[PDB]
């Protein structure tokens, strides 16, 4: 009985809004997924030596 | 030989570096013509031969000389891929156009499609040397015992949708190679059907199998006899329970 | 030209109209790191120099 | 044609709904975009 | 007459009629931006 | 330009719909991270 | 003859339009070479 | 020069399609990256130097 | 030399067509490449310097 | 006789198109080594 | 010597056409090149200094 | 005898072919190791 | 009266576009005279 | 065409008219205000 | 109003043969008092 939208137009509006945001709400998990994963390596990068960031390059 | 420049900058390095880039030619040629023994010619959607047979031509016939008197095979051949054939096809067409799938008419693990397809290889069994059947159930071979590992016989058989079916009855064996290829399944509904032990995950108190449910288990195809089972029932029996983790899965739970 | 509409006749919309997205979407990309790749014509710095921010 | 099983009305409707949506975004895009070049300009 | 598609001319005709009707919206879009940026930088 | 409602004869709009809520997304962050990367226009 | 399906009068036809294309093409192309030729020559 | 369109029947216009496309695409590209490899035909370059940029 | 017809009883036109395509083009590419790479003969590099510029 | 199952006349038809075609290839080709020829020689 | 029409009951010759036309075209190119390699028999070294270019 | 089973009067029309277009090569090398040997002879 | 309504739209939004095809025309002639 | 069902068009029309109207005549007076973009400024000067 | 679709056409076509006119003169003074004094 709630939830009943008579109109046809708002049911559809509804939806395809629901639609939109579940994909832009995957690629935001996927986001932070990808955040925390880099974050956490700096971080515990933190905790190394200091000859970890004295390295020389390679040039390369 | 240094420095030795036969003309100009060209020495056996360079020689032997570009004769292996020849070699590598041959030899890609050679190796992508001996992967065409099998499925060429190419074919359209509509079961006819296409224009482009791919750039590399199809090769000579050799010939396989069979064990135990089974015959001579040749590939490439029209007998090996009119027998391995399927006819009979469930399928429609989901489009004119070429490049889009075909969907399947009916029940798709019975009609043999998709996943669940199957093909027509030979109804003769797998032999030895010896010319023995491959596939013996663990009583006909003789000697064998379980030498490790849970032995499953006994336990219930857990489907994909979490229901029980039945109980294990016998383990069929590859005695040349001692290990275990299919479990048999005495079935409520008073059937025995096989299921291949890698398709099944013994558990302590129970085998479950994910991946079809409760309602396939009785219409998997079964065995003419009950000592051995052939190339072909196998490959029906396996389709059919490989087909079930795309066509049971509205089906499977947890 | 009259009869460029037979396209049709030999391609799919669905797959041609995937490409198309595709390639478009790719070309764009393409050239505007191409642009932002030159001191000039990047419009970010550009603006920045030009404000003097 | 119909490749996808609708008809010529649906289609009408959630086009209209849809392009509803986009100019409702192209008018919010456009209204940040002002401010931006009210805030730090580009051009 | 010839199809590998299905469409009849007619449909064909529908179909690139509505294709070129975007593709010259994408045309002119992309043509107004060019003039645009010729004035703020040329490039020739 | 009126006969563009034919897509959804084409394309499945729920799956339509999903993509460009993702394409959107990310286009959003890559231009903010674009931003974010030069000091002058960062705003943190 | 045909290797894939065409009879003469589909393959003459097709002739035609792709030929129409390709002169499209080339014209454009000729275009932009002289212009080019104009504007910095390369010969 | 009177019957290439006998080519159509022997090889399939999808195909045929696919491939030039693909091929002058690559082609364009690849001049293109070429003379902008060039200074005095990148006309980036150029109409910076052109116009004082 | 009048015969030569049946070298079509023999090949196939599909292959024979698409392998002298390949082979024309890549010949071309490399006759143009050994050019470029000599400087009296970069239609490019010549023209530059032809035209002042 | 075919190794490919074609008959002589088709033969003959397809032998005097790909010459058409080579012949119109050598033709431009002459061309332009003519051209070239005269605005930068090289023997 | 009259009899070396026999070989082609020995071989395939779509085979020994593939072959030869393999053989001749690499030869020639190796060929060519050995050439381009000696400064005297660089027929394009040699036209630059001809013509004074 | 045909190893590939082609019958004699086969195997001598394609070697006719064959020569053919052998000696057409050979004439055509000929002219132009004429020509080379004229402008910087190696021997 | 739907389809009066979509009839005269067309005729606005007709006029009013090519009042813009007149401003974008005026824009850029202004910034060629002088630019900003 | 949802707008024309909700207000007169002439109620639209008419609002929009002299929105623009204003907003053309502001902009106007803006440019003429500054010495530069002062229209009848750079042509007197630059025939002088 | 209403009118019709003919009357409306009607006089839509009397309204711009006074509107050209009216451009008309226009242009031909702009041009006049840009001979005389230009901007
Ligand atoms: C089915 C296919 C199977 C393939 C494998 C088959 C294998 C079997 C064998 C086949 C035969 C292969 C050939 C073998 C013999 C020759 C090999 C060789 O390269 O000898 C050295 C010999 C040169 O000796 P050198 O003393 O270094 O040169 C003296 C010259 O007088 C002048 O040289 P330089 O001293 O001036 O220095 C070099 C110079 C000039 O260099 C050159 O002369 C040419 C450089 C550009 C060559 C571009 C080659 C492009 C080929 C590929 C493109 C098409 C794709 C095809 C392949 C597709 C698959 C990937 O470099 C520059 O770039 C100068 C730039 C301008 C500066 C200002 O070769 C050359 O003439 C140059 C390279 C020739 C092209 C190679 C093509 C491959
Ligand atoms: C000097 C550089 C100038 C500049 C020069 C130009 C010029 C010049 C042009 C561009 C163009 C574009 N510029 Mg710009 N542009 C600049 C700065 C920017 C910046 C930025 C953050 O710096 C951005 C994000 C953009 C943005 C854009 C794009 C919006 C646009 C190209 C569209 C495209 O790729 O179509 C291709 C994309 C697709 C085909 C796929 C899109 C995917 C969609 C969302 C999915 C399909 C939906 C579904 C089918 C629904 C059906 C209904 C339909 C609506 C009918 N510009 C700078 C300031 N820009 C070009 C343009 O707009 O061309 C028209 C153009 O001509
Ligand atoms: C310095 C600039 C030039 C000049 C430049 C122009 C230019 C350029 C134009 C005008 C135009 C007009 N000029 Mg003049 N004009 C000048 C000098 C004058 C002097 C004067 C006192 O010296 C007068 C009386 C006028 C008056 C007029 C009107 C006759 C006319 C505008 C009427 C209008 O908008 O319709 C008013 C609307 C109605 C008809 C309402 C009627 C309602 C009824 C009565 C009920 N000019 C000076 C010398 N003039 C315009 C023209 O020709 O008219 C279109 C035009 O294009
Ligand atoms: C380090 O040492 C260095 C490298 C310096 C020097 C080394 C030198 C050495 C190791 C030299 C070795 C030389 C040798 C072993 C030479 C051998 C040469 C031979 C065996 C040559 C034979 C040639 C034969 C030919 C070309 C025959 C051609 C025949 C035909 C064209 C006809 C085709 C034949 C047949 C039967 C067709 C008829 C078929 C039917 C069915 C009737
Ligand atoms: C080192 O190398 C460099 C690059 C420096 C130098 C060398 C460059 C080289 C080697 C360049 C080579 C370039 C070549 C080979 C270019 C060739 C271009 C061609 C052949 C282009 C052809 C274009 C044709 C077009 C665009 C045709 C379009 C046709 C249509 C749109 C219509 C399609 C057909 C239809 C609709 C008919 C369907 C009908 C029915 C009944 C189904
Ligand atoms: C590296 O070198 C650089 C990049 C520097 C230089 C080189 C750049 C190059 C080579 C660039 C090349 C660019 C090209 C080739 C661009 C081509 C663009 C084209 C062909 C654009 C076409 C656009 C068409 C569009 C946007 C069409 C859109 C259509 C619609 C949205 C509506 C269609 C509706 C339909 C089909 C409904 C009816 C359907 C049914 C089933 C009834
Ligand atoms: C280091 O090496 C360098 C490069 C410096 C020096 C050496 C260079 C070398 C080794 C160069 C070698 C060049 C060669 C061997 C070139 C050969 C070129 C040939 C054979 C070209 C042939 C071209 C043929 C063409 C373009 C044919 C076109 C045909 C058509 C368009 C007709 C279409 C045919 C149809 C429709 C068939 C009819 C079908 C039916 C069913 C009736
Ligand atoms: C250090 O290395 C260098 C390169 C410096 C020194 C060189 C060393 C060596 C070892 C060089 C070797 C050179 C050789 C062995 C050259 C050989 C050349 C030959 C054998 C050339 C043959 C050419 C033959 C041709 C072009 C034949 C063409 C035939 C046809 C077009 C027709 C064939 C038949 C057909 C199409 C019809 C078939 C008939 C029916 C009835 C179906
Ligand atoms: C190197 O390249 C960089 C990134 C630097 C620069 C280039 C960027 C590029 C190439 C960007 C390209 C962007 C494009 C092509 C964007 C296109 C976006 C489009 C077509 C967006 C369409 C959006 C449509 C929406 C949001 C519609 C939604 C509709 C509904 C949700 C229905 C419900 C209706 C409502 C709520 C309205 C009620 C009032
Ligand atoms: C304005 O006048 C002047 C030039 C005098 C001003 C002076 C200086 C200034 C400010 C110059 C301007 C520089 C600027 C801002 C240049 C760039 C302007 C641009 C880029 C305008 C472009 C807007 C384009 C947009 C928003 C793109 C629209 C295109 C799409 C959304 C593509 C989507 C395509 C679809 C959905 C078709 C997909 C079709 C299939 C079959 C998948
Ligand atoms: C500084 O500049 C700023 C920025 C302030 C503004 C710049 C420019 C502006 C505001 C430009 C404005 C342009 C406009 C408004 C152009 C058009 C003007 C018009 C239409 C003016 C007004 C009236 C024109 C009329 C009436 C012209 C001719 C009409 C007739 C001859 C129709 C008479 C009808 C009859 C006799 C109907 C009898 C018959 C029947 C069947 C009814
Ligand atoms: C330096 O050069 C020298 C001086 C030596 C050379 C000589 C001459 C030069 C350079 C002359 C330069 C400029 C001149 C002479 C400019 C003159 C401008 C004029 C006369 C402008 C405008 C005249 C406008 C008129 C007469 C407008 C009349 C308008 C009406 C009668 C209204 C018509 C419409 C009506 C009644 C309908 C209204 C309807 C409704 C519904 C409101």
């Amino acid at each position: 009985n709630y939830s009943h939208e008579p109109n046809a137009v708002i049911n559809l509006r509804v939806w395809a809004l629901g639609q939109m945001v579940w994909g832009a709400f995957l690629a935001a998990v996927g986001v932070v997924v990808v955040i925390c994963l880099l974050v956490g390596t700096y971080l515990a990068g933190l905790l190394l030596p200091e000859q970890s960031k004295q390295a020389p390059s390679p040039y390369g | 030989m240094v420095g030795v420049n036969f003309f100009g900058d060209f020495d056996l390095a360079s020689l032997a570096i570009w004769s292996f880039w020849g070699f590598l030619a041959f030899l890609i040629y050679y190796l992508q013509t001996e992967n065409m023994r099998e499925g060429y010619p190419l074919e359209m959607e509509d079961g006819s031969v296409a224009p482009n047979q791919g750039l590399f031509p199809v090769p000579k016939p050799k010939t396989f000389k069979l064990p135990n008197g089974r015959g001579e095979i040749v590939m490439p051949s029209a007998e090996n891929e009119a027998a391995h054939r399927r006819n009979d096809l469930a399928l429609a067409r989901t489009s004119v156009s070429e490049g889009f799938p075909h969907a399947p008419t009916g029940n798709a693990l019975v009609d043999g499609v998709g996943p669940a397809s199957w093909v027509p290889r030979r109804d003769e069994p797998e032999l030895d040397a010896h010319g023995h059947n491959k596939i013996m159930p663990m009583a006909l071979a003789k000697g064998f015992n379980v030498t490790a590992g849970r032995d499953p016989r006994g336990l219930p058989v857990q489907a994909a949708d979490l229901e029980v079916v039945g109980r294990v009855s016998e383990l069929w064996v590859d005695v040349p190679e001692q290990m275990v290829r299919y479990l048999e399944i005495d079935l409520n509904s008073g059937k025995k059907r096989l299921v291949p032990m890698t398709l099944a995950k013994i558990w302590a108190d129970r085998v479950r199998v994910n991946a079809i449910a409760s309602d396939s288990f009785e219409n998997i195809p079964a065995t003419r006899s009950a000592s051995e089972v052939t190339k072909l029932e196998e490959d029906k029996i396996s389709g059919y329970v490989a087909g079930g983790w795309l066509y049971d899965a509205d089906k499977r739970k947890r | 030209m009259s009869k460029f509409y037979k396209i049709w006749q030999v391609f799919d919309p669905r797959r041609v109209f995937v490409a198309q997205g595709v390639f478009l979407f790719l070309l764009a990309v393409m050239i505007h790191l191409i642009l932002l790749s030159k001191p000039d014509y990047n419009w970010l710095d550009v603006g920045t120099a030009k404000y003097g921010r | 044609l119909s490749f996808t099983g609708l008809s010529d009305e649906q289609a009408q409707e959630l086009h209209s709904v849809y392009m509803s949506g986009l100019w409702l975004f192209v008018t919010i895009a456009v209204i940040a975009h002002i401010a931006v070049y009210i805030w730090r300009p580009w051009l």
